[PDB]
C-alpha cells in the first residue's frame, strides 16, 4: 500500500521466529526501538501489529 | 497517646523503610523498574546503561 | 583480522551483534576494543557468473 494509506494487519495465536528475519540480508534496514533485535526469541507479546 | 514519643519512633523506623521499599518502584530515567524486564529484552550495550 | 563479505553484512561486523556471520562466522566481544575497516573490492573479488 502507500505510505499515506499504509495497511495494518494484526497478528496474534501464532508462534513467530524473528531470528530468521534479522539474520536476512534481504532486509536492507532492521532497527529496533525500546527492544533489543537479537534477544527477541524469549520475548512474548500479546498484540502485534504490522 | 500517652506513649506516642516512643510511637512515633517505631512509626519513623517503619515509614523510613516503606519509602525505601518504595523507592524500588522508581524508573531513575530507566525503561522499566524491573530489573528483570530490562535484562530480558535489551543487549549488553543498552541494557547495562 | 581480515576477510570478505558482501555489504548487506557489514552491519553485523560490531559488537553485541547477531546473524550469520556474527554468530557462526566472527564473532566480537562485547567489551571489544579496537577499529573495523571495510571497502568495496567489487573489481577485484567479483567474477562474472
Amino acid at each position: 500500500a502507500s505510505v499515506y494509506a499504509w495497511n495494518r494487519k494484526r497478528i496474534s495465536n501464532c508462534v513467530a521466529d524473528y531470528s530468521v528475519l534479522y539474520n536476512s540480508a534481504s532486509f536492507s534496514t532492521f532497527k529496533c526501538y525500546g527492544v533489543s533485535p537479537t534477544k527477541l526469541n524469549d520475548l512474548c507479546f500479546t498484540n502485534v501489529y504490522a | 497517646s500517652a506513649l506516642g514519643k516512643l510511637q512515633d519512633v517505631v512509626n519513623q523506623n517503619a515509614q523510613a523503610l516503606n519509602t525505601l521499599v518504595k523507592q524500588l518502584s522508581s524508573n531513575f530515567g530507566a525503561i522499566s523498574s524491573v530489573l528483570n524486564d530490562i535484562l530480558s529484552r535489551l543487549d549488553p550495550p543498552e541494557a547495562e546503561v | 583480522d581480515s576477510f570478505v563479505i558482501r555489504g548487506d553484512e557489514v552491519r553485523q561486523i560490531a559488537p553485541g551483534q547477531t546473524g550469520k556471520i556474527a554468530d557462526y562466522n566472527y564473532k566480537l566481544p562485547d567489551d571489544f576494543t579496537g577499529c573495523v575497516i571495510a571497502w568495496n573490492s567489487n573489481n577485484l573479488d567479483s567474477k562474472v557468473g
